[PDB]
């Protein structure tokens, strides 16, 4: 309306500073997600061997069959959460269809109110994440120092263990225990995703 | 009259509202430039990522407009060479592990050296220690251990 | 976009990467403290006199 | 003003006008043939123009958000089709 | 007219405003992961309860 934009003329720039706080936010949130997952140098793969020392990590690995190369735990986060579409896939397009039940998102999107992509794509974070797996399992804490530097697993969780003030002979000595219950645990981690819903 | 007065004060609210908001965010990044000055600056920080990247040794503080400026001063491993590596010595029936350190192996010979730096050691009786036998811990390997 | 190098380091079971020297490394971070303190008087903003 | 289409709603015969959310006319009834016509905003979207600095070059890039890459109009010949 | 934009720029406005402080809890919230990534994935933490 002409006569609207006229008059709302006359009201100063309180659209252009309401426009610019909205900026900033899109802005903040890209970079919230960047200073958390982008924090490694190099993207790690995980070697083809898949023996460390009786843990058992295929859960958390990404598996290549799925076109998003996303872990089995990463597919039920990612299934639980029902997050909507949010007019991503050219909601103009969807929203000319010829449908008798009107969406909430055609409604928003006709009266002004967009929502703009984020600029990682959920890959791009599963390969973050699974550059972070490979480097952690395959190094230790060494990539976060530096170059990474190879290390067997049992060696590193004897690490860990003088780390937190046990001697690594309990480690040495009780090696497939501790392997069968990090395993139970991580089952017990599948089996609280698949039935918790809270 | 009414109306310029209804107007400049909905502008004033705006401006003030914003400015409280970005003291929140301003006050929020002091407090961590002070955790960052006590910890970084009159420490030792072992947190990882905390006070530059790397093993953080040092940090200096300097003054800036609106803000500080800290050099944090690291230490980066820089060449790193292959070694063949056990988790302990079998002798004599006996496992040896290290006290501090790891058993690397350049081929040939058996030496016990400290993680972070390569300075290779004979290994002594003196820096490892014994624990069990030698059917239990895998991947054991055979040496002898020096007595002084 | 580029995330990184691709890279794969040679890991196996009885082999270890040890460090032979070191370089001291200075990094800079920069963080605000306060602002600029302002002051409204709404009697010459608003009216003017 | 917007863009008038047959529709498939059930209206009622006591029934002469649809409504939205918002408060705003869907569907309107035909006064002379009695049909049922829906009514939908004409095209539209954000433009974002892309550029290096001005004193680097003068050249830009135009986004049109949101919507297709056949429905903009009614270098630059190097139409790329992003989400 | 002027009625109507009064109101509308009024609701605008609530809506930028709480999602200013949305915003602001979120990015406290993405801080408190990004430390937890830098010390917990990255490294061992002797903190208790982090
Ligand atoms: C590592 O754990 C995975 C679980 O994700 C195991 O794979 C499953 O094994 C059971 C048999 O107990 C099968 O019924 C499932 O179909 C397997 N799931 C797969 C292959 O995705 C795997 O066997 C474990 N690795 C070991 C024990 O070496
Ligand atoms: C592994 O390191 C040992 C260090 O003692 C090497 O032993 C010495 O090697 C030098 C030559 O580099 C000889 O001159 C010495 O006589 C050796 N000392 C002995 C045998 O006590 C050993 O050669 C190295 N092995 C490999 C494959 O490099
Ligand atoms: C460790 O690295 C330093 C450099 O960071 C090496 O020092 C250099 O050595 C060469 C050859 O002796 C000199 O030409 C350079 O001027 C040195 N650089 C300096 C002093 O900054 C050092 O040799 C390395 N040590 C080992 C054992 O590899
Ligand atoms: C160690 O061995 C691997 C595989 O044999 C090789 O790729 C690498 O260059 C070697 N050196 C270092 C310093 O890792
Ligand atoms: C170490 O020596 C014992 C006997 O002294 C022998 O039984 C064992 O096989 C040896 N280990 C290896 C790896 O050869
Ligand atoms: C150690 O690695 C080799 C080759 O990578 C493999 O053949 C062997 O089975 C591994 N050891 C164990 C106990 O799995
Ligand atoms: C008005 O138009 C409708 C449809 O065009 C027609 O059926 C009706 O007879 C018309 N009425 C008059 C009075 O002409
Ligand atoms: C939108 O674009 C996609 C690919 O660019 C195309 O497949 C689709 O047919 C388009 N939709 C139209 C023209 O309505």
């Amino acid at each position: 309306s002409t006569e609207c934009s006229n008059l709302l003329l006359q009201y100063g720039s309180f659209c252009t500073q309401l426009k610019r706080a909205l900026t900033g936010i899109a802005v903040e949130q890209d970079k919230n997600t960047q200073e958390v997952f982008a924090q490694v140098k190099q993207i790690y793969k995980t070697p083809p061997i898949k023996y460390f020392g009786g843990f058992n990590f295929s859960q958390i690995l990404p598996d290549p069959s799925k076109p998003s190369k996303r872990s089995f735990i990463e597919d039920l986060l990612f299934n639980k959460v029902t997050l909507a579409d949010a007019g991503f896939i050219k909601q103009y397009g969807d929203c000319l269809g010829d449908i008798a039940a009107r969406d909430l998102i055609c409604a928003q999107k006709f009266n002004g109110l967009t929502v703009l992509p984020p600029l990682l794509t959920d890959e791009m974070i599963a390969q973050y994440t699974s550059a972070l797996l490979a480097g952690t399992i395959t190094s230790g804490w060494t990539f976060g120092a530096g170059a990474a530097l190879q290390i067997p697993f049992a060696m590193q969780m004897a690490y860990r263990f003088n780390g937190i003030g046990v001697t690594q002979n309990v480690l040495y000595e009780n090696q497939k225990l501790i392997a069968n219950q990090f395993n139970s645990a991580i089952g017990k981690i599948q089996d609280s995703l698949s039935s918790t819903a809270s | 009259i009414d109306r310029l007065i209804t107007g400049r004060l909905q502008s004033l609210q705006t401006y003030v509202t914003q400015q409280l908001i970005r003291a929140a965010e301003i006050r929020a990044s002091a407090n961590l430039a002070a955790t960052k000055m006590s910890e970084c600056v009159l420490g030792q920080s072992k947190r990882v990522d905390f006070c530059g990247k790397g093993y953080h040794l040092m940090s200096f503080p300097q003054s800036a407009p609106h803000g500080v400026v800290f050099l944090h001063v690291t230490y980066v491993p820089a060449q790193e060479k292959n070694f063949t590596t056990a988790p302990a010595i079998c002798h004599d029936g006996k496992a040896h592990f290290p006290r501090e350190g790891v058993f690397v192996s350049n081929g040939t010979h058996w030496f016990v050296t400290q993680r972070n730096f390569y300075e290779p050691q004979i290994i002594t009786t003196d820096n490892t220690f014994v624990s069990g036998n030698c059917d239990v811990v895998i991947g054991i390997v055979n040496n002898t251990v020096y007595d002084p | 976009m580029s995330l990184g190098a691709e890279n794969s380091v040679a890991y196996s079971n009885n082999s270890i990467a040890i460090p032979t020297n070191f370089t001291i490394s200075v990094t800079t971070e920069i963080l605000p403290v306060s602002m600029t303190k302002t002051s409204v008087d709404c009697t010459m903003y608003i009216c003017g006199d | 003003t917007g863009v008038l289409t047959e529709s498939n709603k059930k209206f009622l015969p006591f029934q002469q006008f649809g409504r939205d959310i918002a408060d705003t006319t869907d569907a309107v009834r035909d006064p002379q043939t009695l049909e049922i016509l829906d009514i939908t905003p004409c095209s539209f979207g954000g433009v974002s123009v892309i550029t290096p600095g001005t004193n680097t070059s003068n050249q830009v890039a135009v986004l049109y958000q949101g919507v297709n890459c056949t429905e903009v109009p009614v270098t630059g010949s190097n139409v790329f089709q992003t989400r």
